[PDB]
RNA sequence: CUCGAUGUUGGAUCAGGACAUCCCGAUGGUGCAGCCGCUAUUAAAGGUUCGUUUGUUCAACGAUUAAAGUCCUACGUGAUCUGAGUUCAGACCGGAGUAAUCCAGGUCGGUUUCUAUCUACUUAUUCCUCCCUGUACGAAAGGACAAGAGAAAUAAGGCCUACUUCACAAAGCGCCUUCCCCCGUAAAUGAUAUCAUCUCAACUUAGAAUACCCACACCCACCCAAGAACAGGGUU
């Protein structure tokens, strides 16, 4: 959920 | 089990066996000083495209030197202390391109060493030699072993080359090693410093042999070409060389005559043998220089 | 007595021998030229055979800022501010190009050396030329001169006011506060001076020295 | 007399033996005429290492 | 030594390089193939919203042994092909920029000092 | 990399080595022995030796006196210094102290060494005593010797 | 990372078994002429330096007890008597410390 | 094929390769007098700049250079790096829509994991200065190419006597050394085809080696300019 891995 | 010397004798013994064998082997060397009282080999004149067996000598260090024109050229001190003739080879015996001598270097104790290179270092008469390196020759240039080479095998206005061991770095990074950028220091680098980076492509799934990449660096045979001669001096038998050259302080080198084809042809003035200082006229000056040197003592330049 | 601060080798380990060698060249050339007996912070004025110039010499006075190296690359450093201008030259002193040596004043500073007159003003080094030599007498003690020196603002390049450098020609009680002082205290390292393994006795060696320069010298 | 054999055609010079170093640029080929030069028996050593199988007892 | 971004001070007497203005002058290139500037070689010099040729008398960097050193850097002013700006530099210069006076002719004659 | 490098990385600092082998250093002088691993009593040989080289210039030396206070903490044993172990050593030159390796520590399995001013008041250790002169190679080397000076 | 590949116990046993990871047997070893027992050749008997360190540690103990607190360190020389020995005149000015034993073979 | 996960743009480091050559090399033609240029053949050994705003690749601009080449490598390379764009969760503006909310519209901000199990791997060029030379060439103007000498930059390999960062030593900003060519064409004689014709007719011409390493159970222990350990050198 946050771009990511895992931003 | 093996064992040393030192244990299986008395400190009065110890001594005595110290002077003996000091004793024995500067007779030695004192014997083998003068080769013509023996039996030398045939004598031979220079010809063009012979070649001339070079030596091994000791280097001390660095100094600088001037011209007449007053500019600067480093310079480092190679020493001889015995460095003789050790055996000869034949073309057809060694199987090589070209006949094949062996010199020896640093004279060094005659316990910390292997029973056939003794019997072999007695047999020929002298004791034993740190390194034994061998030197591509024709067949006229043949010596005799057990014969001195001094530093008079070499002149001024002379071109050499010189091999010898690289200083040791051990283990080291690709940056000091072969020289890479690396990465910034700023700027959010996460461990990634003095990293090589990538290392080969995506597609070619392996890396190359012969890429670089950290490894033992150093204390590896490496040569220097070219070099020149800028004095000689014959009683502490040590010889000049421009520049630098490989190896750390008190290290052995090997020294030729150099091969570049503007360096080759000039070997008719100087002695296609060693230089054999008994049964001549005359004994050479303690040093001397290149036309082009000033010489200590002289007076200070002053152009016009 | 006296001894030359080159005569002397560095701590590094070498055969003797190269030393030997070096000293009777050097020594050779000494019974040519005459190298006037000085010290740091001795004001020198020394000519020189340029191959381009008017006459083809070069005159340049100044003071000594420090004597370094070791051999027959030793050389010392001479500063001189002309036309509001600093110049500075490191003279080899057996180069053969140089033609001769003078000691227009002989002194010692209490600062071994003295790079820190690049931040100093300029009139510290603000020395003239035509200033003939003062004769000093021919065997007396060496006069130290014991002052201290003002200097430019902080913004300087070497950062003098730490003590591994152990000077004391500087006015930082003018020069800085205590809080920075006190602040610069804080790399103080007792332990080196107090430490007796890193030291190098000469003794020996520059009787050795004696020794030899006598024997080259009388023969 | 490996040295005076002879192929049949301009084989000495469209013919091309190739290997590998394994480094980058170590692609090299020699036509028939330079490798004889350099080595007149590494012809028919290699003709031979072809003809015989792929197994452990070529060697 | 000198090379791109250096304030250096512009010592012969011309009224573009002594005029103030709020920006130094500034080295933004040097005409040799590294990007470092030693003595007798030309560089472009930005003064005034404009920019110049010049030639460094001295760097503030040890060079050769005797070779001068400066407690600041210098540079004059020259044309293209060598018609220099200022007219006289009452301050010292390098004895090694008359090595090329085949070049720095008038520059070389315009000077009053040498060290 | 390092060549040519004398000292060794002991504590946390530079500091905090000098002061180790300080302690060391003032253990082993009222004791004239002590056990401690083999490095740092390596490296406080030299310290020592240097030590009673500054004590021998007795206690009218400012140097000495400021050098011994800063070495020694107890502040009790310069005196005995300067006033037994100088006079202990007042002929000698070298060889002040005898280092000898010994098996390793109980648990940690770290190889240590003794070391000990010569000359000492309490018992000696079981020096490693070179061979008799009246062993059969002993016996010969002696043989041949007298027979080389009776020939010169 | 991770493996990819349970490592089998053949190349495991090979790894584990090669002589760089043995124990080197060593032929350093010799009897003490003293105690009897074996000792390696640069290193002490611990015997006879555990009898030697024994009595060190008595007579220090018996040496604290005689000076009576820290900060008592003469500045003198000091010598060890057992019984059935007298002070001899070259130690007479030297400290002079009382033991219950007899003088051993070794000791001087 | 891969959605029980094949991690993007550009940039940094490292670069491997093709040649459809940007430079340097050798040739033919020219509407090539010469310096300058255009085109075509061969040549991939070597090299192919620094900055201003922009996330930028590109582009514009400044100064240069012999040159500032095209392309492939998972739009090479994120278990090596950065995250500035794009961009989840927040918010402002313009617009759409009643609203929720949306806009390859903009704008500020917004966590980049891994201890390596296996394969693989880990020691010579070029510019410039001088004679050629104001020469040939060229009405003039302009203006060389060859050969030679010198001084430099780059890349590689080494060194501490200067100097510097420094101090028993390590390093550069400092010092020393660096040697071969390349094939496309232009020429002789001469037959098929009796002249001629450079020859896929026989033939004649312009056409890599050298150097480096090299012996061996003394070897507990100690020292080392040798080294992570093992190893290597010394212990006279
Ligand atoms: C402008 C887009 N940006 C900023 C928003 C996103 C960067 S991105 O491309 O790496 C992101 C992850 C993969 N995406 C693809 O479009 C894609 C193309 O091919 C593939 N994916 C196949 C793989 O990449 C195989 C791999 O196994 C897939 C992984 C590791 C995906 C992990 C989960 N990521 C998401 O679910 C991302 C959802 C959003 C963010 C989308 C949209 C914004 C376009 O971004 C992607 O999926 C993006
Ligand atoms: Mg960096
Ligand atoms: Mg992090
Ligand atoms: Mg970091
Ligand atoms: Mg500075
Ligand atoms: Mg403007
Ligand atoms: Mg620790
Ligand atoms: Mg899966
Ligand atoms: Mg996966
Ligand atoms: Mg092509
Ligand atoms: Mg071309
Ligand atoms: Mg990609
Ligand atoms: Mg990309
Ligand atoms: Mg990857
Ligand atoms: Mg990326
Ligand atoms: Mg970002
Ligand atoms: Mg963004
Ligand atoms: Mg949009
Ligand atoms: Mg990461
Ligand atoms: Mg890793
Ligand atoms: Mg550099
Ligand atoms: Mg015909
Ligand atoms: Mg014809
Ligand atoms: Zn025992």
């Amino acid at each position: 959920x946050t771009x990511p891995f895992x931003x | 089990s093996g064992t040393w010397w030192d244990e299986h004798l008395s400190e009065e013994n110890v001594p005595f066996i110290k002077q003996l064998v000091s004793d024995e082997d500067k007779a030695q060397l004192a014997s083998k000083l003068c080769p013509l009282k023996d039996e030398p080999w045939p004598i031979h004149p220079w010809e063009p495209g012979s070649f001339r067996v070079g030596l091994i000598a000791l280097k001390l260090g660095m100094m600088p030197l001037w011209t007449k024109d007053g500019q600067k050229h480093v310079v480092t001190l190679l020493q001889v202390q015995d460095c003789h003739v050790l055996k000869y080879t034949s073309k057809e015996n060694c199987n090589g391109k070209m006949a094949t001598l062996s010199v020896g270097g640093k004279t060094v104790s005659r316990f910390r060493k292997a029973t056939s290179i003794l019997e072999f270092y007695r047999e020929l008469g002298l004791p034993p030699k740190q390194t034994v390196k061998i030197f591509n020759i024709t067949d006229n240039a043949a010596i005799k072993p057990g014969t001195p080479l001094y530093a008079a095998h070499f002149r001024p206005g002379q071109y050499v080359d010189v091999t010898a061991k690289t200083i040791g770095k051990g283990f080291q990074g690709v940056m000091k090693r072969w020289g890479f950028k690396g990465q910034p220091a700023t700027h959010g680098q996460t461990k990634t410093h003095r990293r090589p980076g990538a290392v080969a492509t995506g597609d070619i799934g392996r890396v190359w042999p012969g890429t670089k990449m950290p490894g033992k660096m150093g204390n590896i045979y490496r040569t220097e070409y070219g070099l020149k001669v800028w004095r000689i001096n014959t009683k502490h038998n040590i010889i000049y060389v421009n520049g630098s050259v490989p190896g750390h302080k008190n290290c052995l080198v090997k020294v030729k005559d150099s091969k570049l084809p503007a360096y080759k042809d000039l070997g008719k003035n100087l002695p296609f043998p060693t230089y054999f200082p008994d049964g001549d006229e005359e004994e050479l000056p303690e040093d001397l220089y290149d036309e082009n040197v000033c010489q200590p003592g002289a007076p200070s330049i002053t152009f016009a | 007595r006296f001894l030359s601060p080159e005569f002397i080798p560095r701590r590094g380990r070498t055969d003797p021998l190269k030393f030997q060698i070096e000293r009777k060249d050097m020594l050779e050339r000494r019974k040519v030229l005459h190298i006037p007996e000085f010290y740091v912070g001795s004001i020198l004025r020394v000519t020189t055979a340029d191959p381009y110039a008017s006459g083809k010499i070069s005159q340049f006075l100044g003071i000594c800022i420090q004597r370094s190296g070791r051999g027959l690359g030793a050389t010392f450093i001479l500063r001189n501010v002309i036309e509001g201008q600093g110049v500075e030259i490191c003279f080899e002193l057996y180069n053969p190009r140089v033609q001769e040596i003078q000691v227009v004043k002989l002194e010692k500073r209490l600062d071994d050396s003295l790079l820190y007159l690049r931040d100093a003003l300029p009139e510290y080094s603000t020395f003239d030329v035509n200033m003939k030599p003062v004769v000093q007498e021919p065997n007396q003690k060496v006069p130290v001169n014991e002052l201290k020196v003002k200097m430019k603002p902080k913004p300087w390049s070497k950062r003098w006011e730490r003590p591994n450098f152990n000077i004391k020609g500087i006015r930082f009680d003018l020069c800085l506060t205590e809080q920075q002082m006190k602040e610069a205290q804080k790399w103080n390292q007792p332990w080196l001076e107090f430490d007796m393994m890193r030291e190098y006795d000469t003794s020996k060696i520059e009787a050795a020295i004696w020794k030899e320069i006598e024997a080259s010298k009388r023969s | 007399n490996t040295r005076h054999i002879a192929f049949s055609g301009n084989k000495w010079e469209q013919k091309v033996y190739s290997s590998h170093t394994g480094y980058p640029g170590g692609f090299r080929q020699v036509t028939a005429a330079q490798l004889h030069l350099r080595d007149p028996v590494a012809i028919v050593k290699l003709a031979i290492y072809g003809m015989l199988p792929k197994n452990l007892h070529r060697r | 030594a000198i090379q791109k971004m250096t304030r250096v001070r512009v010592v012969d007497n011309s009224a573009l390089g002594n005029s103030p203005y709020h920006r130094a002058p500034r080295c933004i290139h040097v005409y040799k193939k590294n990007g470092v500037g030693k003595v007798g070689d030309q560089i472009l010099l930005a003064i005034k919203g404009q920019k110049k040729k010049a030639l460094i008398v001295g760097h503030c960097m040890p060079g050769p042994r005797m070779t001068p050193r400066f407690d600041s850097n210098n540079v004059v002013l020259i044309e293209d092909n060598g018609n220099p700006v200022g007219t006289r530099i009452k301050t010292p210069i390098p004895t090694s920029l008359r090595k090329r006076e085949g070049e720095y002719s008038k520059v070389l004659a315009i000077a009053q000092n040498f060290v | 990399i390092s060549h040519g490098r004398v000292f060794r990385r002991m504590g946390l600092g530079p500091e905090s080595r000098i002061h180790l082998l300080r302690n060391l250093l003032t253990g082993l002088v009222r004791h004239e022995r002590i056990e401690a691993p083999w490095a740092r009593v390596d490296e406080m040989r030299g310290y020592a030796e240097k030590l009673i080289d500054y004590g021998k210039l007795g206690d009218t030396n400012e140097r000495a006196m400021r050098m011994a206070d800063f070495w020694l903490t107890e502040k009790d044993l310069i005196p005995k210094l300067f006033q037994v172990l100088a006079p202990r050593y007042k002929d000698q030159t070298g060889g002040y102290t005898r280092m000898l390796q010994i098996p390793n520590r109980s648990l940690d399995r770290a190889k240590m060494a003794v070391i000990e001013y010569k000359g000492n008041c309490l018992p000696p250790l079981p020096l490693p005593r070179r061979d008799s002169h009246l062993t059969l190679l002993n016996q010969l080397l002696q043989g041949l010797r007298q027979d080389l000076r009776q020939s010169q | 990372a991770a493996p990819k590949n349970r490592r089998t116990i053949e190349v495991n046993r090979c790894r584990r078994r090669n002589p760089q990871k043995l124990i080197k047997v060593k032929n350093n070893i010799d009897v003490c002429p003293e105690c009897g027992h074996l000792k390696q050749k640069h290193v002490l008997c611990a015997y006879c330096y555990e009898k030697v360190c024994k009595e060190t540690a008595e007579i220090r103990r018996q040496i604290g007890k005689q000076e009576g607190g820290p900060f008592k360190a003469p500045t003198i020389e000091t010598v060890v008597l057992y019984t059935g020995e007298t002070p001899s005149e070259q130690d007479q000015g030297k400290r002079i410390i009382e033991r219950d034993r007899k003088r051993p073979s070794w000791f001087t």
